[PDB]
């Protein structure tokens, strides 16, 4: 079987029956079978969430560049009331999360259209709705389902340093890679900073402080700033 | 079982015996029988009331708002003529409501002892008792002809909902000092800028 | 066999090496009694969190402080964040007590009923308020990752580790009072004049700890 | 059951079919005074009295001082009523006085005899016709008649659930009393008035800011 | 140590440590409030 360590054994909660599981969970926390289908959701939940963040993110710097989008936040605009966006944002996304708890604290217990009797989904497994939900398949889930959470995973690496390497330089994930291109040997954190017991240095965060909106001024700290190197 | 929860835990004694029942009693305040019945009584009760309130409310406004004896806001109490002391009137008043109160206390508790008009024992309401749903003389038109329970339970739904209608009512109007149909034609024109966090921020 | 806090002596009676941490150390024999002795294991458990709460905090504070973050030092933090607020200090107190009341002495009468907290007489709850254990309340809530519930051995590790890092924290807080105590500094403060000179840099050099 | 203190134990005296029989009980007896019998009955009876005297002073002080908030009803404080009834007022202070205690002493050892005896005051004949009605009703605290007049004493199911709603908001009501004359003592304000100010500020208004009720503070 | 716990048990032991506290209480009750006379 192929493993997270090549030549290594796995613990004892962990075989393979699940994609994405090569063997690894050094603090055995997959022991709970319940905890555990909690934390497949969860962790299908977040890749989810985070492929999604990539892909918008990468193709508007793409489209519209110069839009700093870790600032679209400050920097949207629109003739819509802020308060009702925000207002549908949190109603339709009560409904939508309630549902699908709902259906994995009981499971098959939702499958229904309320509304149109005739619509409900067949039966299917928690974390895989499908039917409408998935329409159309080429191919297999066996291997579906592995790229998804390969490429999930990947992606919530890919948000989480395409954050960081705003607060470090303030360019978009793009500009920062022509950047690295363009100096391959000067473009490292490495470059950038170090420590040492004579002296430790950090690099500036290019995120300058509370941002003033429209007259609430937000808070904007950094991320664990001291130690960032 | 229509749930007010779909997948949800209905309590026991909730059987959908009464129309609109959902299985809704997160407090399980309706486990005594003998309160469940009182409270039925109750719902229904204050539900129709608010039924005719909101009914007494948006009627006349409507009727203002277009092309007639008065068009004064609702809540405008101590401000009018109609041509008679506010006092004498509510006694008079009181006394009458008490006989509705007292005759519907006495068929509520021992079912099937009122029905006849006790001057014209010949004018009488039939076996048709159900505490609460009279008919006969409370069913001229020749209704009940479905079965009950349709009727029923469009009753108590919108019995729910004007209950919630006159709460809304006073709570708004006690906030904005505006009248209802106001607010609404506020609302249509922007919903964007018109909400509750808009205003209480405002205020 | 056990590795004894004095190697060549046999421990106690009352000490066996049940619990983690043991390493037959009582020279007073305060736990020759069982109920005592247990009641000092839970105590021995809730210092040591207590003070791992105080050495965690009092680092973080000290190198916001030590890093240009304006971060106060610790034994001035409390006057000076009271001070930047519009808090009143009662206030603050009597709330802290109310509520460390109510929890501790929910605590404390399991302590006496083993289990009459889980009894569901709070608002809904059941076994939420159970303890495992002695000092050891893993439920829902006191664990709801289930570390207790899963691979008793390494839970045992953790325990022994969790004793060893408690009484690793009692002491260094002590330590970190003993260097305020002494220098009026920073402990971080110091700890880089300790790197600056070892040889020059420490309480003989203070001169104040040994008094010649 | 339900206890004023989990885990711990309960009263014996107060875990008995009479007294967990009696009403709203918790084993709340730390310091053990209803062990006797004749006791803990004198001092349920006791408890009934202070809660329903606390229930109709606590009554008369809001409802009046609450409405004085209201347009209406121009009713000065409570303590200072006492001043505001005897000028407004024209007989004696003590002569009334005297008058109400005859009055109020008539009743006190009529219940007195009933404590003794039960069937005490049903004396045939001792009055005209008070001995029919004059009796208890199986329950010292409970007399009848006149006593319950509309006849709710009759429906047992409701039974226990007036009894444990009249215990409650007795002692509340005895101690929303305490509270009112505390803050009198303290604030020196009305208590409408303090819990309007309360309001204003609960982080600045309470006993925690008098600098009274903690003065080493 | 139970042998301890005995030691201290024995009477004039418990009756010299109360008479400590109580007189303890009443010094410091005068410390820090001196000279009473009335109330
Ligand atoms: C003809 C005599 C008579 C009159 C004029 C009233 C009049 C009144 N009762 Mg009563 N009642 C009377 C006899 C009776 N009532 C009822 C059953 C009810 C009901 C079910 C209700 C009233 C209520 C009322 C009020 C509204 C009437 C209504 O049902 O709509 C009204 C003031 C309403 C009420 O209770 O409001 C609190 C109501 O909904 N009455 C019974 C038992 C069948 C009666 C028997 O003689
Ligand atoms: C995590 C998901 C996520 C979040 C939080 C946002 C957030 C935002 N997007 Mg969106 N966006 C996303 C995914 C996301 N987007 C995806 C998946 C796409 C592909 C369709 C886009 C493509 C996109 C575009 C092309 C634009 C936005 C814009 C915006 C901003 C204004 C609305 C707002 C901050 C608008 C913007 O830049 O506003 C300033 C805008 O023009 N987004
Ligand atoms: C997930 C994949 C991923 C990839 C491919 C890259 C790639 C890169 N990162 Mg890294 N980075 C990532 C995640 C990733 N990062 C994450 C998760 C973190 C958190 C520790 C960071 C935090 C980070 C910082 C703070 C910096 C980089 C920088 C860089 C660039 C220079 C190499 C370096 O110093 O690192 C390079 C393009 C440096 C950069 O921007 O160089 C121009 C830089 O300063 N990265
Ligand atoms: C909160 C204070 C406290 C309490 C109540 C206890 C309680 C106990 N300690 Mg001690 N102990 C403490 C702090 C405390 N310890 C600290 C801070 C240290 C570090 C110096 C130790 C180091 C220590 C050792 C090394 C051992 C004990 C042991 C014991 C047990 C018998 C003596 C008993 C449960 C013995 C034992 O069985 O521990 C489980 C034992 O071998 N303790
Ligand atoms: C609402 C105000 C606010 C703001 C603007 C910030 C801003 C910041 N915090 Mg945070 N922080 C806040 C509230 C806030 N914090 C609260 C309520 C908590 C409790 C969870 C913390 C706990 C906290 C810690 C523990 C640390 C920071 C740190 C920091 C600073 C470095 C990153 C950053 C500027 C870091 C720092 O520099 O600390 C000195 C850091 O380590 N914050
Ligand atoms: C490095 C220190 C350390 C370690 C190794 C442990 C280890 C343990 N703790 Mg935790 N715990 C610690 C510090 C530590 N604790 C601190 C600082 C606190 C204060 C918040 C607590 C308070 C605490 C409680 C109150 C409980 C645990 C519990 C547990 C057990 C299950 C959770 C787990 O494995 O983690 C396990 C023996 C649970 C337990 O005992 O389960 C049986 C439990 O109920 N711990
Ligand atoms: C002067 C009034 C008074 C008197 C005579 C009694 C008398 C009694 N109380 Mg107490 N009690 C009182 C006020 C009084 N209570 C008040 C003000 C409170 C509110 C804190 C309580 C709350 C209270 C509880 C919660 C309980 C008692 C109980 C009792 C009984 C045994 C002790 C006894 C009949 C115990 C009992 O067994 O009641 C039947 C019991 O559980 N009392
Ligand atoms: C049982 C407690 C109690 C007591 C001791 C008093 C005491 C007093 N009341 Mg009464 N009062 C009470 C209950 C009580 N009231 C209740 C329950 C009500 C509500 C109906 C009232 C309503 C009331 C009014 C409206 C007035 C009094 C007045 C008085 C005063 C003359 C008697 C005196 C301060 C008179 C007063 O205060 O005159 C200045 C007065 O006018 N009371
Ligand atoms: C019966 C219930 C009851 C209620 C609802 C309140 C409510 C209140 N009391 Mg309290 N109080 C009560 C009983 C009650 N009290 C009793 C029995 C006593 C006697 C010890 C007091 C004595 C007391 C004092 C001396 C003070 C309050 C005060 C207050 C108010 C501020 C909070 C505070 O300091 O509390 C405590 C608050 C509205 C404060 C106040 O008046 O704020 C306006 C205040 O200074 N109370």
């Amino acid at each position: 079987r192929p493993l997270w360590l090549p030549g290594s054994t796995p613990p004892a909660h962990l075989k393979g029956d699940l994609p994405g599981d090569f063997g690894f969970d050094p603090l055995g926390l997959g022991a709970n079978a319940e905890s555990l289908k909690w934390f497949k959701e969860s962790e299908l939940v977040h890749s989810r969430w985070a492929m999604a963040a990539v892909a918008g993110i990468l193709v508007q710097e793409i489209v519209r560049p110069d839009v700093f989008w870790y600032n679209a936040g400050k920097e949207v605009e629109s003739p819509l009331g802020p308060l009702g966006l925000l207002a549908v944002e949190f109603f339709l996304m009560h409904w939508v999360e309630v549902r699908r708890w709902q259906d994995l604290r009981k499971p098959g217990s939702v499958d229904q259209d309320p509304i149109f009797s005739q619509y409900k989904l067949p039966p299917h497994e928690v974390g895989y709705p499908g039917g409408v939900f998935a329409p159309f398949i080429p191919g297999d889930l066996a291997e579906l389902k592995v790229k998804e959470i390969k490429n999930g995973r990947l992606a919530m690496l890919a948000f989480v340093g395409f954050v960081m390497a705003a607060q470090v330089t303030g360019k978009g994930p793009i500009a920062a890679l022509q950047e690295h291109l363009a100096d391959p040997w000067g473009t490292t954190i490495f470059s950038k900073a170090a420590v040492v017991p004579g002296q430790a240095v950090a690099p500036p965060c290019k995120i300058p402080a509370s941002v003033s909106y429209k007259g609430i001024e937000i808070p904007t700290p950094c991320f664990l700033q001291g130690l960032w190197p | 079982l229509p749930s007010w929860m779909p997948g949800a835990d209905l309590p026991g004694y909730l059987n959908g015996t009464l129309p609109g029942d959902f299985g809704f009693d997160p407090l399980y305040l309706g486990q005594d029988p003998v309160k469940l019945k009182w409270y039925a009584q109750a719902e229904l009760m204050n539900a129709r009331f608010a039924m005719l309130a909101v009914a007494g409310i948006l009627v006349p406004e409507l009727l203002s708002n277009i092309g007639p004896g008065a068009g004064v806001a609702w809540y405008d109490a101590g401000k009018f003529e109609y041509f008679a002391p506010a006092s004498s009137l509510f006694g008079v008043q009181m006394l009458l409501f008490a006989w509705v109160e007292i005759r519907r206390y006495q068929d509520f508790v021992k079912p099937g002892s009122a029905n006849q008009d006790p001057i014209f024992t010949n004018n009488k309401l039939p076996d048709g008792n159900e505490p609460g749903y009279p008919g006969g003389i409370f069913d001229p038109f020749g209704w009940s002809k479905g079965d009950i329970k349709s009727l029923k339970l469009k009753e108590i739904k919108n019995g729910r909902l004007a209950m919630l209608a006159f709460a809304g009512f006073i709570g708004q109007a006690y906030t904005t000092g505006t009248t209802p149909l106001k607010n609404l034609s506020t609302h249509l024109a922007d919903p964007w800028s018109t909400t509750v966090w808009q205003n209480d921020l405002a205020r | 066999v056990r590795p004894v806090w004095f190697p060549g002596n046999p421990p106690p009676a009352h000490l066996d090496g049940s619990l983690a941490g043991d390493y037959g150390f009582d020279p007073l024999f305060l736990g020759q009694e069982p109920q005592t002795l247990k009641w000092y294991v839970q105590a021995e458990l809730v210092h040591g969190r207590f003070a791992m709460l105080g050495a965690a905090g009092i680092i973080l504070t000290s190198i916001g402080a030590k890093v240009g973050l304006g971060f106060p030092e610790w034994y001035d933090a409390g006057k000076v964040v009271v001070e930047k607020n519009n808090i009143d200090f009662p206030t603050l107190m009597v709330i802290q007590f109310y509520l460390m009341g109510w929890a501790e002495t929910k605590r404390w009468y399991d302590f006496k009923n083993p289990g009459s907290q889980a009894d569901g007489s709070f608002l809904g709850f059941t076994e939420e308020f159970k303890g495992l254990e002695n000092g050891y309340p893993g439920g829902r809530f006191f664990d709801p990752m289930g570390l207790s519930r899963g691979d008793a051995a390494k839970y045992q590790e953790y325990k022994q580790k969790e004793v060893k890092n408690g009484r690793l924290a009692m002491i260094a807080c002590l330590g970190f009072a003993a260097q305020y105590a002494a220098t009026g500094k920073g402990p971080l403060d110091n700890l880089a004049d300790h790197l600056a000179d070892p040889n020059h840099v420490n309480f003989a050099t203070n001169g104040v700890s040994i008094p010649i | 059951r339900q206890s004023w203190l989990p885990g711990s134990q309960i009263p014996a005296h107060l875990d008995t079919p009479a007294a967990q029989a009696l009403a709203g009980n918790f084993g709340f007896d730390p310091l053990g005074l209803g062990k006797d019998p004749v006791a803990l009955r004198w001092y349920q009876q006791a408890e009934l009295i202070h809660c329903r005297t606390a229930m109709a002073g606590v009554a008369g002080i809001l409802i009046p001082g609450l409405l004085t908030k209201a347009g209406a009803l121009n009713v000065p404080e409570w303590y200072d009523a006492g001043k505001v009834a005897i000028e407004n007022s024209f007989a004696p202070w003590g002569s009334l006085l005297a008058v109400q205690l005859f009055l109020c002493g008539f009743v006190e050892a009529k219940r007195w005899q009933d404590i003794r005896k039960p069937g005490s005051q049903g004396e045939p004949g001792s009055f005209l016709g008070f001995e029919a009605s004059l009796k208890g009703t199986s329950e010292l605290g409970y007399p009848g008649g006149p006593f319950d007049p509309l006849g709710l004493s009759k429906e047992a199911d409701k039974w226990a659930d007036w009894k444990l709603k009249e215990v409650k908001n007795g002692r509340l009501a005895m101690l929303a009393f305490l509270g009112f004359v505390a803050q009198k003592y303290a604030t020196g304000a009305g208590p409408v008035d303090n819990l309007a100010a309360h309001l204003k500020d609960p982080w600045h208004v309470n006993y925690a800011t008098n600098g009274v009720s903690l003065p080493f503070l | 140590m139970k042998d301890f716990t005995t030691y201290l048990s024995t009477a004039p032991v418990i009756a010299t440590i109360w008479f400590t506290f109580t007189a303890g209480l009443l010094i410091e009750i005068n410390r820090y409030f001196p000279d009473p006379l009335v109330f």
